This record gives structure tokens, sequence and C-alpha cells, in this order.
């Protein structure tokens, strides 16, 4: 039974640690996006003064 | 009283241990949960000397099983009757010495080997009366060949009084498995001619022949050899653990069959072993069983016995019999082969006899030989050495680890000496 | 029955003040409205009777445009109506503008809220002071709201997270100035001062958060998270509480050293933390790593006096003590000659808060460290070189003097940052 | 509680590395997102939850093959900030990845390596995997080698090294490199097994019957050698061997530690099936001239060592009489310092196949890794070949522009002479 209950508390941690990587899955392409955001602006910034 | 206690170290010796007690539990009955139930009231009067008891009624294992590497163990664990074994006995490494005798011996078993020890000494210390001690293992593997006779060693000034036999397993150039086997077989040797009171030698190659002819199985397995090698185990302390016309110990077998204290090297057979074909064939009869013992072919080494004189011989007859024709039949073997016995010592054979028979069989004999026949397998074992070490080949780890050359020297110059007065009183006359 | 009231002054005082508020409001469950969807809050909010939460904190600025983007934000009906103090006229980054023109004619209003709700409170732990430093009227607000505390209430304790300049970048011109002086003026008066530089967070968010063009909105979550792991322990069951009251006991060896530094762990992007264990060992390894450090200093450069951390989550006592003992072994941190053991350790079983839409995420493991060390005189360096080179010429000095400042003002806090160097000098040799 | 790290430098490492990768998943049954739908702790790590995060590395300058691995559908499989990827290619430039832009990478590439041991308790050794004909790798290799023996010690490393083939080569500047980094690795490497593609290339043509092959089979050959290398680990087996139990039986003297490989059977589906794939026959095919991994001949020297494993449900008694009737065969002839030169490992689990492959799956395969004298011819024609072009200084100046001594190829051609004048007094009877 205490083997029983350790493994399921662990487990159930797997399943809860799923999670800080697939938000930043979510986070870094929208870091990536805002980069490219950036590049876009200064590209609109370089067509407006020429 | 007089019990002894069990210690197997690598995985030659615990894979050993593993058979012997299963056979050992089935002779007495013992389930594999530790409770008794055996139908005959003496299974249960002399089971205190291979077992200790708990609260319950239930039985437990006087064995200690160590190892540098816990794979083995693990493993035999979550085999048959593996529950049995105390886990506080079990000490295991966590590294491996990789077949090495001087990782084995000099670094990590030393350090190892004190946990081990405890153990043994408390389990010794617990003992109502020490009889002596039985150690199991390979020579051919450098770790269980360092840390197997440095235990040797440290229990010998600890307990001189006390009788050990070990049942050693060296490298035949046949069957090779290993290409270290000469110098950890060497460096083996060396030390367990200096401590051991009683040494048998165990071929797996013969084992190979005899399962290959004698029984006339088409696959034979390593199980097959360890119960052989479990069922011999058990004929040597037969006697001891029940009754017999002539009760024999392990210390009677070592006051009648060693003339002088460095020969200490013997050989063992055990008899009858037919095949399934022939078991309802043949007729069991003492004088059968008793030549069938004494041919050559009947050992289970490779020292052909005919290329030499015995020394003594020994002959553990078991089962419900009488001496008479027993008596007979050795007076009739001595005669008609006197030329291969020695002649300075007149009735150079010893007969014992134990009441109850092997289980599943009524009739047996364990035969124990000193025989002028041994030198060939420290001979050619000196020949496999002396060619790999002349070039200093794979004597770096050896010389990375602390020891040097000088003492290999001394070792082969130790076993070349050994052997030479070994072979001398078999030129010896009156 | 404890409490604890929040001063916010200053554009940066008050940024990172809502940030704290959205971050304390969330955990607590209180809706922006102050209302209950549906009593630790009791740290943090007050009871009105019937509903909605009145936060236990006040806002002062000189500036009005941060006031009313904060009275026409979604959170107009959370705070009181008449607790967020606005001037006319801007400081315009003067700190003797702040501290001696127009300041003084606030500071009364200030005093009276701050007494109006300390009547309130009944278990009052103490004040905690959010203030830019490099702007003039935060740092003379600052400066005058420690001198009336010091004496009105005495013994009661304050906390001042004050965000130091980084040492190459800079927004404006004369902030060296105002810095020295606010240092000065806090050194006598302030028991506990955090430092919170602005380019080591930077260089955490591009490191860690891959966070490529940031703005301070994320510098302000993350001090939030900071705050909320301090203080989480007043209003969390755990199996070590450590009270504010528990802080200079082991963090301030003397009564001038109290400037420390902090740390968070783990500070990581929310991409790599599920695919790793998030194992004790590995979150204070984190914390521990100089890289890692809030405040752009070199851990290595000096010795280490004192460190409190505190875990919040499932950890373990017994992991903890593991951890410490690895870090002890390590050889690329040492510890002072007399100083044997100087960790202190707590323990919380709430885990962290998180933010919709925000940067971090959802962790069932968190650290967080202050350390008090003898590395820090690099800052306090680098910044006496600064003033120095634009007062050798005195340059912008006028700007000052024609505000009633002295003109001797500036070589009292020069000698007494001397005179602090040469403290921390004598106190970094081993006996 | 055994581990093992595995290093992957250069294009042919990243594409090998991601071959085995395949077969190690398959193998475990890890899908190709991780997900599970404990022998596994030897290769993986438990990363909490489902996937399993590999013990290896990758590091390459150039980021095509990183960006393919990232972009492929392992991408969720590895961790991205292990596979290192640089700015500028070392142009195949041995001086370029060793002095100039490998020193700013290999900082971070130890960090990564610290990062991952520290997770480790039962760290068995590294494995490292670069071709030797490009700069980068070899560069790398070599920091990374001689970064590695200071930082841990005597911890066991081993490379599987590409070589050049005798006349089939795809540069024209790939000796200079070789040589430099055969003189880095001789004193820093513990075992070394050379992986040459020209006999890969006639195994498949002969046995596979592919006209038209490319670089995934070669790598997919490697992957099984290197599975059935390490399948004792992570399998249960009659007789285990472990990685530092290999020279001992394959290294007699520091300086030789060069050896290469064979591997047996190998056979398409087509065809396979109609023999009956016995162990003599296998292990005859294994030691077959035409069959090994390395394009040297057997024959024109003698036999030092030979360990080879087996999986499947072989019998130890096959493995002896295959082995007799080796030792009969006059063709192979072992040195007169070694009277035995076998080695034998035994594991139960069968080789598993990877769909689409050009392997049909076995259930008897023989691996042998083993070290002869014969293999100085390599080392010859690669020192003539590299004297060809050092006579006029050819080539000299773009190593000689990245901050690379004049000298060093002197010394690094006095140590391959003298490698082989070893190799000459070795090779040689008492
Ligand atoms: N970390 C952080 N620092 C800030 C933030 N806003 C302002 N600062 C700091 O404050 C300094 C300038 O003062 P401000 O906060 O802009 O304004 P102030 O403190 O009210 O002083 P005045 O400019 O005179 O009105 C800058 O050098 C910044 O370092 C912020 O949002 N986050
Ligand atoms: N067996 C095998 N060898 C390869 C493979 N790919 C490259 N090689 C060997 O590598 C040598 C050239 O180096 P590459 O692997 O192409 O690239 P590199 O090792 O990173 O060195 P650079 O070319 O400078 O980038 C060639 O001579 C090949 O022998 C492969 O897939 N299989
Ligand atoms: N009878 C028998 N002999 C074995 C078995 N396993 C190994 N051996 C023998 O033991 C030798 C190798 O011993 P080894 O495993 O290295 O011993 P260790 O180093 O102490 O673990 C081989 O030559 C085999 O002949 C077994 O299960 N039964
Ligand atoms: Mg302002
Ligand atoms: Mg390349």
């Amino acid at each position: 039974h205490k083997a029983l209950k350790k493994k399921s508390d662990q487990k159930k941690l797997l399943d809860e640690i799923f999670e800080a990587n697939q938000n930043a899955i979510l986070v870094k392409q929208k870091r990536v996006q805002e980069e490219k955001v950036e590049e876009e602006k200064i590209v609109k910034y370089n067509l407006e003064k020429a | 009283m007089r019990e002894i206690v069990h210690i197997q170290g690598g995985q030659c010796g615990n894979q050993i241990g593993a058979k012997f007690w299963e056979v050992i539990s089935d002779e007495h009955g013992i389930d594999p949960t530790g409770t008794y139930h055996g139908d005959s009231d003496l299974q249960l009067e002399r089971i205190n000397v291979y077992y200790n008891e708990a609260t319950g009624g239930r039985y437990v294992p006087r064995a200690i099983l160590m190892d540098l590497e816990p794979g083995t163990m693990d493993s035999v664990r979550a085999g048959p009757f593996g529950q049995l074994f105390r886990p506080d006995n079990f000490v295991f490494g966590q590294t491996g010495a990789g077949n090495n005798w001087a990782k084995g011996h000099y670094t990590e078993g030393a350090e190892l080997i004190d946990s081990v020890l405890d153990v043994v000494r408390k389990e010794a210390e617990g003992c109502d009366c020490l009889q002596g001690f039985q150690i199991t293992h390979s020579l051919g593997g450098g770790t269980g060949s360092g840390m197997g006779t440095l235990l040797i060693s440290k229990v010998r000034e600890e307990y001189p009084d006390r009788i050990m036999e070990t049942f050693s397993v060296v490298p035949s150039p046949k069957v090779s498995d290993t290409v270290v086997e000469p110098y950890n077989a060497t460096l083996s040797v060396h030390q367990l001619v200096e401590n051991a009171d009683e040494c048998m030698v165990i071929d797996n190659e013969a084992l190979y022949d005899i399962c290959f002819r004698t029984l006339k199985l088409t696959t034979p397995t390593y199980g097959d050899l360890n119960h052989l090698v479990s069922a011999a185990m058990s004929g040597v302390t037969c006697c001891l653990r029940f009754p017999g016309q002539l009760n024999s110990d392990l210390r009677k077998l070592a006051v009648n069959l060693i003339p002088f204290p460095r020969l200490h090297f013997f050989m063992i057979g055990f008899a009858p072993l037919t095949s399934r074909g022939s078991q309802q064939y043949r007729a069991l009869t003492v004088p059968e069983l008793t030549q069938q013992m004494f041919d050559a072919k009947n050992m289970m080494c490779a020292a052909d016995p005919r290329h030499g004189r015995y020394l003594t011989a020994s002959a553990l007859f078991r089962g419900r019999m009488s001496t008479k024709e027993v008596d007979e039949q050795m007076l009739n073997v001595q005669n008609k082969n006197s030329s291969y016995f020695v002649e300075w010592i007149p009735n150079n054979i010893k007969s014992s006899i134990c009441d109850i028979p092997p289980k599943g069989l009524k009739m047996a004999v364990t035969f124990v030989g000193n025989s002028t026949a041994i030198q060939e397998m420290f001979k050619r074992v000196a020949e496999q050495f002396t060619a790999m070490f002349r070039r200093k080949a794979f004597l770096h780890w050896y010389t990375g680890e602390g020891m040097d050359e000088m003492e290999f020297t001394e070792a082969e110059s130790n076993m070349n000496d050994l052997v030479s007065e070994y072979q001398q009183y078999q030129d010896a006359t009156a | 029955m404890r409490e604890v009231i929040s001063i916010h002054v200053g554009q940066g005082g008050i940024q990172v003040g809502n940030a704290c508020w959205e971050l304390f409001c969330l955990e607590h469950g209180i809706q922006p409205d102050g209302q209950m969807p549906s009593d630790a809050f009791n740290t943090f909010f007050s009871e009105t009777g019937a509903g909605k939460h009145v936060p236990r904190a006040v806002f002062l600025d000189l500036e009005p445009t941060v006031i009313d983007e904060v009275r026409t934000g979604t959170y107009r009906q959370l705070f009181h109506p008449e607790q967020l103090i606005s001037g006319k006229e801007d400081a315009a980054n003067n700190f003797a503008r702040g501290h001696y023109t127009i300041g003084k004619e606030i500071v009364d209003l200030c005093l009276d809220r701050i007494r109006k709700l300390a009547d309130n409170c009944t278990g009052l732990q103490g004040f905690l002071v959010f203030n830019s430093v490099g702007g003039g009227t935060g740092s003379g607000l600052g400066s005058l709201l420690l001198e009336r505390l010091s004496v009105d209430y005495g013994k009661k304790s304050k906390l001042g997270f004050t965000i130091y300049p980084s040492p190459q970048v800079s927004t404006a011109v004369v902030e060296p100035y105002n810095s020295i002086l606010s240092t000065h003026s806090l050194l006598e008066h302030t028991d506990v001062a955090v430092m919170l530089d602005n380019e080591a967070i930077y260089d955490i968010c591009r490191r860690n958060l891959d966070i490529e063009r940031p703005t301070y909105t994320n510098l302000n979550r993350l001090i939030a998270q900071v705050i909320s792991s301090l203080t989480a322990s007043l209003r969390f069951d755990g199996a070590l509480n450590v009270d504010i009251t528990e802080f200079q006991t082991n963090l301030v060896p003397y009564p001038r050293i109290h400037f420390m530094l902090s740390s968070y762990a783990p500070i990581i992007s929310a991409e790599k933390a599920y695919h790793e264990q998030l194992s004790v060992a590995e979150i204070t390894n984190s914390a521990f790593e100089p890289a890692n450090m809030m405040a752009k200093c070199d851990p290595r450069h000096g010795k280490y006096m004192a460190c409190s951390m505190m875990y919040r989550g499932d950890v373990v006592p017994k992991d903890v003590n593991a951890s410490i003992a690895t870090i002890k072994t390590k050889r690329t941190i040492q510890f002072v000659d007399w100083c044997p053991t100087g960790f202190k350790v707590g323990i919380n079983y709430q885990p962290p808060t998180v933010v919709p839409g925000g940067d971090l995420a959802k962790v069932m493991r968190a650290v967080c460290m202050i350390s008090n060390s003898t590395a820090i005189a690099e800052v306090f360096s680098r910044l006496d070189h600064k003033f120095d080179l634009m007062y050798a010429k005195r340059a912008f000095v006028h700007w000052y003097v024609g505000e009633g400042m002295e003109e001797g003002e500036f070589s009292e806090a020069r000698e007494d940052l001397a005179a602090l160097e040469k403290d921390y000098e004598e106190v970094g040799i081993e006996t």
C-alpha cells in the first residue's frame, strides 16, 4: 500500500509536470512572433522614412 | 549442534547456492515459504544445521550472499525459493571489478568486505556449536576469485580451530569463457593453498561430458549442472544431518583423507546417474553402483585417475543397507586395481553409511578421492599462465592497482613447488 | 490579526504596486471590482463590513498622469477614492524639489492617510515601501516619509525595495546625484533595503524567459512574484514559518550593513520545466547560480554573510538539508570566517499562483532567496566614481542650489559613502 | 542504476546518432513523441512524465543538420540546449575547429555534460561519435577528449571513428586532420573502433543486394552494432559483460587500443529463411575475411584478442563447439603469447527490426570486436598519403593561418612511426 501510494503520488506529479513545458511551447512561439513583429516595425519605419 | 553456515560470493557461487538450497529444501520438505510440510518426523530433528528458527515456526536460511554487483542476487531473489534468504545477509557493491583480481582483492573488496564480515561473525556467534564453514566459488572470475579467498584468509586467522571447505570451479582450457582466467586462477590458487582446509575441484567441461554421455540428454543446462553440484554437496553431509550406521562428519573426512597438510585438493563423484531410458533398466545394487563410482568416467574433473595412484579414497553410501558385501567389495576393488593404489598406505579406502537414501532414490554413493592424477590441471594452468605472462600481456591493470609482478612470480613459483611435492609422493616407494 | 502597510511613491513605484496588486488579488481570489466571486486576506485587505475589500496600500505622486490612469482603469472601484495622493507639479528629476519645495505640502496628507490606516490595524507587522531611486520626486518623497515615520512610530520595521540604476544602462543623466542623496538619507533610517536593478532582470528575461524585447510590465510582474514569495509565509500555513520581524535577526550582523540582494527560482521560461523534474537540488542550484541573480552583481567577487531563503510548494525539509549540504560542499561558494552556518530556511505549502497572459507558469515548487554578502561594494564604488566625475566640475549643482539645498550637502553624503565602503572592507576581512 | 553518456559531433556523428536513437526508442518501445503507450534507465532518464530524455548530446558548428533534427518528427524528444549549434563551419579545417571557433563552444558543451552527469549516479562511461575526415568534428572531438580526461580522469571513453577508405575519398585534405586527430586521441581514448565506409559498402552490395546504397543504411548497421554491444547492460543474460569488462580482454598494452568490429548475419528477408542461420554458420560468417566493417585483411597479421557477443537463445555448449572448430581451423592463427583469446557474452533478447529498413530480423545474432596486429596497413597508407603532400608543404598555409604551429605535424608523424614500430615489436614471437 505504501509503494502504491508513493507511486500514485509520483505519477500525479508527472501529469502535473507535463505542464511548464507546453506553456512556453506556446509562449516561446509568442516570443518569436514578437521578435518578428519588431522586425516588421523596423521594416515599416524604414519604408515610411524612405 | 555441530552446524555450518553458508557463505556464497560471485555469480557462480550465488547460482550454485540457488540450486543447493532448493535441493535441501525439497530434501527436508520445507515449502518455499519457510513452513515445514514434511511427512517423516526425522525431517525436523536436525533441520537446525542449515536453518535458523524464527518465531511462528518459520525456518530461515543461514546463508550470506555477497557480491560486487547486485544483478545476480536481484535475479535470483525472483527465482523459486528465493524469498527464503534473509535480506539482511544480502550485501552488494555498485561498481564491479570487471573480472580483475586486483580490483576484486585490493581496491573495492577490501573496503566492501567489512559489512559481510560483520554479518558472518554475527551469524557464527549466534550458532550454538560451530562446526565449520563452506564456500562455493569459481576460479575463472577475477572478482570472485579475489574476495572469496580474501574472506577465507580473514575468517582463518579469526577461527583457526574450525574446519573449512571450498568448492572451487577452475577454468579448464577446453571450455574457455574469459581470457584472463589464467591470471586470476593463479592468484586464487596461490592464496587458497595456504588457508584451505579442504578444496573440492569442479570442472564445467567434465560436467558437459557427463551430462552428454551418462544422461544422454540432448540439451544440457546450467540448471542441470547446478543440480549435480548440489546433489554432490549434499552427499558430503548426508550422514551428518540424518542417521547412519557410521557417523562420519566433514572432520572425520579430513582426518581420514589428507595425509599431509598442504595436500587438500580433492575430486568429487556421485552415483547413480542414469538416463531416462535406462533408468528402468538398471538393477540398483551396491556392487554395480560402487563400480560405477570408481570408473574414471564418473568423475566431474579432467584428471584421468588411471594416470596416477590414489593416495586415498572415501565412499559415503546412502540408503538402508548392511555393511557386509560393502566391505567385501571394497576389499575386492583394493585388491584388483592394486597397481593404481600407492603401496605405503594399506587399506586406503574409508567407508561410511547413512541410513536414509536420497529423495527420489533408494541407493546412492558420494565419493571423494585424493589421487596423484590432479597435477594435470595445475600444469596446464601454469603453462597458460607463463605463456601469457612471458610477454606481459594484459598485466597493466594488475600493475596499476598497487600490485606488482613480484607477487605473480612468487605465486608461479609457489604452485610450481606445490606440483613438485604433490607429484613427489606418487613415485615414493617403501 | 496581522497586518502590513504598503507605500508606493513615484512612477516606477506605482507601476510595480499595481503589478503586485493584480497578483495579490488573483492569489486571494478577489475580483477586480473588489467583491467575492463565491480569512487569510486580513494580512493585505480589510473588511468594510459587507462586500468589498479595501487594500492596505497608499499611492503617492506629484505627476497626475499615472494616478488618472489608475483611477480610469479597471481597478477604479478597488482602491479608496481619497488614498491616491496626486499633486500638480512634477519635481522633474530634482531631489531638492521633492525634498524641500513641494513634497512638504503633500507629506502632511500622506501622514494623515498613514495614521488613519494604522488606527484600523491591531497587529501591524510593519511597512513596505516602493520607490524608484533614479527619480527626484520618488527619492525625495521616500526620504521624507522615512524621516517622518521613524519619529512618528519609532521601532516599527520598514523594508525598502529600491530599484538602483544599472552600471552602464541609464535613462536620465543626473540620476547619480539623487541616488547618492537618497542612499545617504535612507542608510540610517531603513532597516532592510533590497537592490532591484533593471539590467540584471533584463538579462534574466533574455536568457531564461527568452524575452528579447521586454517592457516594464514583465519586470514588475517578477518583482510582484518575489514580494508574494516573501510574504506568503504570513498568510499561508507552512511547516516552518518566518515573520517580517525575523529578517535582520539572521540577515543583518551590523546595523549599518542592511543592503541585500534577491534571487528567485525557477526563473525559467515555461518551455523546459515540464520536461524536467524541477528537483529541489537543481532549483536551489539555479537560485545560487551567479548568472541568475536578480541584481547585477557578482557574488564570486566577495564573501557571503547570510542567506534567508523560502520554499513554497511540496518541498521536503530532508531534501532541503541535502541540497544545503551540497551547496556547502561546493568550493565556488565560500562564506565568511566568523559564520559557520549562514542559511535560514522557510517552508510554505501554498504553490505560487499564475497570472493569465503572463510569462511565468504554474509550478509546484519555488524558492526565493535573500542574500547579504560583501560583494555589493562594487555598485557603491561605481556610483561614487560617476558622482565624482560630475562633481569635480560642479556640474548640474545650480539646479539643486536654487531649490533651497545647501552646498555642503553632497560632501557629507560622499563621506558617508566612503565610511560605508570602509565598513564593508573591515567586515570582509578574516580574524 | 547504470548509465552511459553519448556524444555526437560532426555531420556524420549527428546522422549516426539519429539512426541509433530511432533504434533505441523502437527497442525500448518509446514513441517518436517519447510517450509510452525499467531497463530504459541505461540509455534514458526519467524526465517525470511520458517521454524519456536521451542521455545524448549533439554538437555542430554548421546549423543545417541541427535545424533538420529540430524540425523533424523527433523535435519533442530532444532537449534544445543540448543540441549545440554554432554559426560558422570550420570548412574541413582542424585548426579552425581546435584553436579558433571550437573554444567558445566547448565551455557550453562541458557545462551540458556536467549537468547531464550530475543526474546520473552509476555512470558507466562515455561513447563518442565523430567523423575523422571532417575538420570541425575532429577538432571538437579531440578538444572534448582532452578536457574530459582531466575533468573526470579514470572514466572510460569509447570512440567510434569512421576512418577514410584506402582509395575512396570525398575531400582532398582529410589525411592531415585524420592524422592530427589520431595523434590527439592516441593518448586520450581508451577504446577506438574503426568504421570505414568502403567495407560497409561492400557488405551492403554483397549481402543486402543493394546496388544504390546511401548513408542511412550505413548508419543503421552502425546502430545495430551499438545495440548489440550495449544490450548486455539493459537485458538479462546467462553471461553478462559490462563496459569496464573490455580492455582486460581486448587491450594487452595501453598504446594498442584500436580494433575492428564484425556483425553476423546480414541478409534480406527475401532469402533469409531458406537457411537455418545456425550458430556455427553465423560465427563462421562473422570470422570470414569478407565480413568486417573495416577494410583490412586479417590474414596479413596475427590475432591478439576477440570479444564476441551472442544474442538470442544460444547454448554455451554450442558456443564452445563453434570456438573449437575456429581454433582447429588453420587459416586463422593467434599470437604465440595468447593461449586463449576468445571472450564470449550471452544475451537472451533477440535483435529488434526497424520498419522500412534493409536488414531482416534474426532470432540469432553475433557481434565481434577484434584487436589484431594486421591493422598497421591503414596507418601505413595514411602515413604515405600524408607524406606525399607534406613533402611539398601543400595546404599547410590554411592551417598556419589559424594559429597552428609549423612543428605540430612532425610530432604526429613521429608518434605514428612509433606506433607502427610498437605494432611490429608486439607482432613478433618470443
Ligand atoms: N524596474 C523599473 N524601473 C522603473 C520603472 N519606471 C521607472 N523606473 C526607474 O525610475 C527612474 C526614473 O524615475 P521614474 O520612475 O520614471 O519617475 P519618478 O520616480 O516618479 O521621478 P520623476 O521622473 O522625477 O517623476 C528610471 O531611471 C528607471 O530606472 C519601471 O517600470 N520598472
Ligand atoms: N559512414 C559515414 N560517414 C560519413 C557520413 N557523413 C559524413 N561522413 C564522413 O565525414 C567526412 C567529412 O566530414 P562530414 O561528416 O561531412 O562533416 P564534419 O565531420 O562535421 O566536418 P566538416 O565537413 O568540416 O563540417 C567524409 O569524408 C565522410 O567519410 C555518414 O553519413 N556516414
Ligand atoms: N555450472 C555453472 N557454471 C557457470 C554458470 N555461470 C557461469 N559459470 C561459469 O563461471 C565462469 C565465469 O564466472 P564469473 O561469472 O565471471 O564469476 P564472477 O566473476 O564471480 O561473477 C564461466 O567460465 C562459467 O563456466 C552457471 O549458471 N552454471
Ligand atoms: Mg514621474
Ligand atoms: Mg559539416
